[PDB]
């Protein structure tokens, strides 16, 4: 019988496929003039309608690049495969929908990159004495879960200008813990002090000579120091393929955007990186502490985890700052950081713990709908995003495209990758419009009105201009 | 709605000087307005910077402006065995500007401050000052009431109570009616915050110069304290007065505090006497709540309202994504003695890091309908971040939800258009309020003039 | 310590006069210094601060400058009321010190003195006292010198001498010098006498009694 | 107004220490720094040393170090000098003094506390008539006020009467205890033709004596 296929009195193929994803349309020249060329694809071919002339397109979803799941992120030049197909083809005709899936493991014996960046206030001294071992401890520990492991060095204070900084008498310049009865260094802003290595020595060496210096104000310009962390990608040496651990120890509040102001600066954060080949931070006391947006911005664009270890007077704080910048962990930091070490473990588990999926350039007329599987087979639909998870495990998640009407471009892709991962997942979207048949078309026929018309599919179309 | 943004007047001031960074309209005995700007980077005698303050004329073609002369001198007093310093390298003289009647007055937060007894110091500290001026008698007088003569030792052993040597008085400024000067210092009592209060009157007939350190008896400081909540709170950072109480005869300051309790921010309404009457919390941590503030009744009720600046306010977006636009929040005066509740409305911004909210300023009744309104300042905002400055209209019950029109930056990229402010002065005497506009990054300032509605 | 030299001591002057009064440091001092008014028998009245400001409801006659070390006040056209003592003070150092202090005096054409000089009275003598007195009334400029003699001989133990201030009405000056004896010591002599030295008589006015007659 | 009220006058004897008090009027005290002077006569006026009724932070000249103790109670808004054994030479008039507007100035001063140190007991005066020897056309009298303690004492001619023409001269410490003198002058035809008194009264003692002078 009749149905929404012929009902509607379409006029082309064009228009035929656009009624409904089940219509087809007929091209055949030997057909009844009561009958619709617009109907099923099994009520034409009841019709006797050539099956060559029968246009109808099937949505379908073939994978292009399938690689498997590595078993380890140890060796290889990055040949890791984290994400699983990594790219497929997606064919849609108007107002159609189809599905596929993707695989995401939590890789094992993934490298990682840890930048210790410290607090050297004048609190912070008998934390230095705590950690002049830290690197061979934290090796022997972090070697229990990765075979490339590196690590590194950077310390902050303030801008070292006043009133954050002592500025009288002369002597309080080169030794601000002049008044008391000891030395310190000048106050310093944010200085590197050891790249990313391997060589964990390293750094039990660099921090055996490190010391702190002294300011005046509790608030301290950490965030400088995180910023730079981030965006001086050379200089900190943080690797491509690796997990970046950003760890920030602190006992005190922080300076955030704005408060410059109190020591004449007003010069917005540029992002950028300012340290050059002195290892300090050359625009402290010249550019403005950066805000939390611009810092989520940088540590998002260079795939930063910020660890938060602060000692419990301020871990509400940092907390709460954690809330504002999301991905970010919080640990409960000891008075003189003899616990660091087991924190930092502890949050490279909570960091690799989660996998959530992301969409980057997901054209308007698509929509996305996402069943998650977490833990053993359970789906969970409405749901883009799994927790609790262990290195090793593997998540996957059903996905479908559905596209509302047919847009402009017939060919567009997006991609489909989790938070942090390398790796990640293409989408080759084609629209499936058209007909085969208008590519063979009969303009100014002279079947249609005098050549008044075009001929396409088997039938008669107004030309141009009419 | 009817600024014009065709036909703009632009005065300059020298490069690098920050021409702009403050300004305020300034009308002599005769009634004459003026153009008072601050120029914080101004260079000094010693070619250093140490700010300076400009007097502009009315022109419609604008163009330089005239110096307001202050002293530039380092000056020292060996008095009482002791050794008095002050230092005005780097002071930032028109960081701030404000006029009343026939006076200016323009501060330097970051003046500087010693005192030396033999081997011991009070310590070198930007205690700030102001400098007043009567441009047409030539009479000057200055104002530093966080200058002490405390040694370093003492404060110490004290535990720093009511430290004011990190001060930084004239941040922020404001001038009642009735010709008494509040100072906002934000750094005061070790970085809690101050208010300094004395009538402009007093200031003139109490200053001599070179004592560098005197009394002004009529004057009213705020109060220090042990609560954690107030500390780093930066109380001061903004400051603005109106009448909040009913009672007409007393004179209520409004004072904003951007990181007030570990970086939420405040902003309290306070009497003469410094007791606190209501106060806002900020709504986001480190959105620096209570960054600018502005007192006018939008409604048209009689009752001053209340608006607050969130200039890092992240706004929520999908996918569980924050964006730092700015926030302004509109508090309207409950009618008699009750407390201000929720914001009324909430006026947020749209650029990436525009920083809406950063200014506000109260232009009066622009399109003269019968209700106040205001311009709020994104000094990086507009799809090219050069800035843009949005007009709201007052209306019966507050303020409209979208502006009225949008004023684009005339100046380069970093000219920080909108920085800062100032409204309700018809300026050219066509009889509508007029707005000035600074872009210290340019060393500019541009004047929009209002225009009969069209 | 700073040593404060005022000077002078004493000037005598008229009304309308313009006079100037100095302090003198013993060090530099940089303007640190104040002026003070003190009426007779009254509290002190803040003139100057810091060398050269008036203190407020001061008038306007009043004035102070000087520089370094060397300062002075100044009063033009002097007032009835300006007729009192004035100090200068230092505080550029602890502790502060102060000027030897300097008293306006109201001039006046010389005078002589009128001597009278009183044996002892009946009742003192029954007493087992002796006080001989001999006043020295109405007389300018206020340098006088007086002398006991005692039978023509000088006498300096026990003299007892009190001076008023310039009186209110013909701003002259009076003094009142006391010999006090015992009984026994009063009647071993007989002549008893008081010299007056005054500028206005190069020979000095005499004034004497002798024990018993009468 | 700015008023510094002290106490009033001191009486007491070696040995023994006194406490002075200076209440601050139309003011705070606790506003400026608050000096004490001492000034005596000969020795002309002396810097105690000051206090910051603020913080009850205080400097002293080092020859009052031991019997000056300055100190200040916000509540009373006073300051006090403390001054411990006493001696004769700690006979003199204390001020305390504030400044206007500058910090370190000595601008205001207080009406001024007299003490007197002396181990003299409260005695009365020992009036004696001063008559001429045994001729001119003026006449002089005298009154003889010898040996006295406390101070002060009132002295008048006729019962105020005579008032015009006479000379009281100042009080002289003469071994503890205080001798003053009076003269009085008029034409000879008024005395002996007419009686003249020499009133003298002593509140302290409660003593109104009264002479006449007669001639010898
Ligand atoms: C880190 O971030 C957290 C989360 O915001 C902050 O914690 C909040 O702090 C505010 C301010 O102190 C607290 O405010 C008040 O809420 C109380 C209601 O309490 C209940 O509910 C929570 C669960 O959400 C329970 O934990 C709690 O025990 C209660 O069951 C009110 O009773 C309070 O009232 C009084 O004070 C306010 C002013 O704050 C007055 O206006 C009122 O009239 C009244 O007098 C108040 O409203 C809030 O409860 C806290 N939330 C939580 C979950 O703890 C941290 O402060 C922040 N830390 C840092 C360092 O930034
Ligand atoms: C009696 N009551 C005391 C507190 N009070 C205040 N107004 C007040 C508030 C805050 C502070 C401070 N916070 O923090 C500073 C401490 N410093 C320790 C050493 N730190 C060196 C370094 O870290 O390098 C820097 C931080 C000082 C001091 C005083 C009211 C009166
Ligand atoms: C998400 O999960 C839901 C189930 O919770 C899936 O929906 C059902 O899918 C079948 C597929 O044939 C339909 O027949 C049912 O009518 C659906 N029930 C609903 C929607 O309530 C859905 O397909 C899943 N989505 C993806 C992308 O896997
Ligand atoms: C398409 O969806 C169906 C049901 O949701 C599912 O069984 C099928 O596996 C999906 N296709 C692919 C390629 O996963
Ligand atoms: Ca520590
Ligand atoms: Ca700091
Ligand atoms: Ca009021
Ligand atoms: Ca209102
Ligand atoms: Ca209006
Ligand atoms: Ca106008
Ligand atoms: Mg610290």
């Amino acid at each position: 019988g009749p149905n929404i296929c012929t009902t509607r009195g379409v006029s082309s193929c064009q228009q035929c496929l656009a009624v409904s994803p089940m219509c087809a349309w007929c091209s055949d020249e030997a057909l009844p003039l009561g009958s619709p060329r617009c109907d099923l694809k099994e009520n034409l071919l009841k019709d006797n309608c050539a099956p060559e002339s029968i246009e109808f397109p099937v949505s379908e979803a073939r994978v292009l690049e399938d690689r498997p799941l590595s078993d380890k992120g140890s060796g290889d030049s990055s040949q890791v495969t984290q994400v699983s197909p990594q790219r497929i083809a997606l064919r849609l005709r108007p107002d159609d929908s189809k599905n596929f899936s993707i695989q995401v493991r939590q890789v094992e014996d993934y490298p990682v990159d840890i930048y210790y960046l410290m607090d050297l206030s004048y609190s912070m001294k008998d934390d230095l004495w705590s950690i002049q071992n830290l690197g061979t401890k934290l090796a022997t520990q972090m070697r229990k879960l990765t075979s490339n492991l590196r690590i590194g060095f950077g310390a902050f204070v303030d801008k070292p200008v006043s009133p954050y900084m002592y500025i009288s008498p002369p002597e309080a310049l080169e030794n601000p813990c002049y008044d008391m009865k000891t030395t310190c260094l000048p106050m310093f802003g944010y200085k590197h002090v050891l790249t990313l290595t391997d060589q964990v020595t390293r750094f039990n060496e660099e921090v055996k000579k490190q010391s702190v210096s002294r300011n005046r104000d509790a608030p301290e310009g950490g965030f400088d120091a995180i910023m730079q962390a981030t965006v001086c990608d050379e200089k900190i040496g943080w690797r491509n393929d690796a997990s970046h651990l950003l760890v920030f120890t602190t006992d005190a509040k922080t300076h955030i955007a704005l408060d410059g102001r109190l020591a004449g600066i007003v010069q917005p954060n540029d992002g950028q990186c300012h340290v050059g080949s002195d290892n300090h931070y050359s625009a402290s006391t010249t550019m403005d502490y950066p805000s939390l947006g611009l810092m989520t911005e940088k540590l998002s664009q260079k795939n930063i985890n910020l660890i938060f270890a602060v000692t419990e007077n301020v871990v509400n704080l940092y907390q709460n700052y954690s809330e504002l910048i999301p991905g970010t962990t919080v640990g409960v930091l000891s008075m003189d950081s003899s616990n660091v070490l087991q924190l930092i473990v502890d949050a490279y588990g909570k960091i690799r713990s989660k996998v959530e999926l992301e969409v980057r350039d997901l054209p308007e007329e698509l929509s996305l709908s996402f069943n998650a599987t977490c833990l053993n087979n359970e789906v969970i639909p409405g749901l883009k995003s799994c927790m609790g998870l262990k290195i090793g495990d593997t998540v996957s998640f059903s996905i479908e495209a559905k596209v509302r009407g047919c847009p402009q471009e017939k060919e567009k892709s997006f991609t489909i990758k989790p938070v942090g991962f390398k790796d990640s997942l293409i989408v080759q979207v084609t629209f499936d419009c058209d007909c085969a048949c208008q590519a063979q078309a009969e303009p100014n026929s002279h079947r249609c009105n005098n050549g008044n018309g075009t001929f396409e599919c088997g039938v008669c179309r107004c030309g141009p201009g009419w | 709605l009817n600024l014009d943004p065709v036909q703009l007047t632009f005065y300059a001031g020298p490069n690098g000087s920050q021409f702009g960074f403050s300004l305020d309209f300034h009308k002599d005995s005769h009634g004459r307005v003026a153009i008072v700007v601050g120029a914080p980077r101004t260079l000094g005698p010693s070619q250093e910077e140490t700010g300076g303050v400009f007097l502009c004329p009315w022109r419609a073609e604008g163009g330089q402006c005239p110096s307001l002369l202050f002293d530039l001198r380092d000056e020292t007093r060996n008095v009482g065995s002791q050794t008095l310093q002050t230092f005005k390298a780097r002071q930032g003289l028109g960081a701030s500007v404000v006029s009343w009647s026939d006076v200016i007055v323009a501060c330097a937060p970051w003046q500087h401050w010693n005192v030396l007894e033999k081997t011991e110091e009070a310590e070198k500290t930007p205690v700030g000052s102001c400098f007043l001026a009567q441009p047409e008698s030539g009479r000057r007088a200055e104002y530093s009431p966080c200058r002490g003569n405390t040694l370093s030792r003492i404060y110490v052993e004290n535990d720093f109570s009511w430290d004011k040597r990190y001060c930084e008085a004239g941040f922020s400024s404001v001038v009642t009616q009735a010709g008494e000067l509040v100072l906002g210092a934000p750094g005061g009592y070790y970085f809690l915050g101050l208010l300094a209060q004395a009538p402009v009157a007093d200031i003139f007939s109490s200053y001599r110069p070179g004592i560098l350190l005197w009394h002004v008896s009529s004057q009213s400081l705020s109060f220090d304290s042990s609560n954690p909540e107030y500390f780093d709170g930066y109380w001061g950072y903004s400051v603005a007065v109106g009448e909040f109480d009913g009672d007409l005869n007393t004179t209520e300051y409004v004072v904003g505090a951007p990181t007030w309790s570990w970086t939420l921010g405040a902003v309290e309404i306070l009497d003469s006497y410094y007791q606190r009457l209501h106060r806002l919390r900020g709504e986001q941590m480190a959105s620096y709540f209570g960054h600018s503030v502005a007192v006018t009744d939008v409604n048209g009720d009689g009752r001053h309202d209340l608006l607050v600046g969130a200039p890092l306010y992240m706004e929520s977006r999908a996918d569980r994504k924050l964006a730092e636009v700015g926030r302004v929040y509109l508090f309207l005066q409950p009618r008699g003695p009750h407390a201000l509740g929720a914001p009324s409305l909430l006026l947020t911004g749209t650029q990436l890091y525009g920083r809406f909210g950063s200014a506000i300023a109260p232009l009066g009744d622009l399109d003269r309908d019968g209700y106040n309104d205001i311009a709020v300042a994104a000094p990086y905002g507009g799809p090219s971040g050069r800035g843009q400055v949005l007009v709201f209209l007052g209306q019966s019950e507050g303020l409209r939800s979208r502006p009225s029109q949008v004023l684009d930056s005339p100046f380069p990229t970093g000219s920080a258009f909108g920085f800062s402010l100032r409204g309700a002065v018809d300026i050219d005497d066509n009889g509508y309020p007029d707005l000035i506009v600074g872009a210290y990054g340019a060393n500019q300032v541009a004047v929009y003039r209002a225009q009969p509605v069209v | 310590d700073i040593l404060m030299t005022q000077s002078p001591s004493s000037m005598s002057v008229s009304l309308g006069d313009t006079v100037s009064i100095t302090c003198h440091a013993s060090q530099g001092i940089s303007s640190n210094i104040g002026w003070l008014q003190q009426k007779p028998g009254k509290s002190f009245m803040g003139l100057i601060y810091y060398g050269t400001n008036l203190v407020d409801g001061v008038p306007s006659r009043f004035s102070g400058s000087g520089s370094g070390a060397d300062y002075s006040l100044t009063i033009s056209s002097l007032d009835s009321e300006d007729f009192a003592d004035y100090y200068c003070v230092q505080y550029a150092q602890l502790p502060y010190t102060f000027g030897g202090g300097t008293k306006l005096e109201i001039k006046r054409a010389d005078a002589a003195p009128t001597v009278s000089i009183f044996p002892p009275s009946s009742e003192q003598l029954t007493s087992g006292g002796a006080s001989v007195v001999c006043f020295l009334n109405n007389f300018y400029p206020k340098d006088i010198n007086v002398k006991w003699k005692i039978d023509g001989s000088e006498r300096q133990n026990g003299v007892l001498n009190s001076w008023t201030d310039q009186d209110s009405k013909d701003s002259t000056y009076s003094m009142s010098s006391t010999l006090t004896l015992t009984k026994d010591e009063y009647e071993r002599h007989n002549s008893y006498t008081c010299e007056a030295t005054h500028k206005t008589s190069t020979s000095p006015i005499v004034k004497s009694f002798n024990r018993n007659e009468c | 107004e700015v008023q510094l009220q002290q106490s009033g006058a001191e009486l007491v004897k070696p040995g023994a220490s006194v406490k002075l008090s200076c209440t601050a009027s139309g003011f705070n005290i606790k506003d400026t720094y608050v000096h004490w002077v001492k000034q005596r006569p000969e020795q002309g006026l002396e810097w105690i040393g000051r206090i910051d009724p603020a913080n009850g932070y205080t400097k002293y000249d080092p020859k009052f170090q031991g019997k000056a103790t300055i100190t200040a109670d916000t509540s009373s808004n006073t300051a006090y000098l403390q001054l411990s054994s006493l001696t004769s030479e700690d006979t003199a008039v204390y001020y305390c003094v504030r400044p206007l507007y500058d910090y370190y100035a000595m601008d205001y001063w207080g009406q001024g506390t007299s003490v007197t140190v002396s181990s003299a007991k409260t005695t009365a005066p020992s009036v004696y008539p001063l008559a001429p020897v045994c001729t001119g056309s003026s006449v002089t009298l005298g009154c003889l006020v010898k040996g006295y303690f406390p101070e002060p004492v009132t002295l008048t001619w006729n019962s105020g009467s005579l008032s015009s023409g006479v000379h009281t001269f100042p009080a002289v410490l003469q071994s503890d205890l205080y001798t003053l003198s009076s003269s009085v002058t008029v034409t000879s035809s008024t005395w002996p033709s007419q009686s003249i008194t020499c009133n003298v009264a002593h509140p302290a003692s409660s003593t109104k004596v009264d002479k006449k002078i007669e001639p010898r």
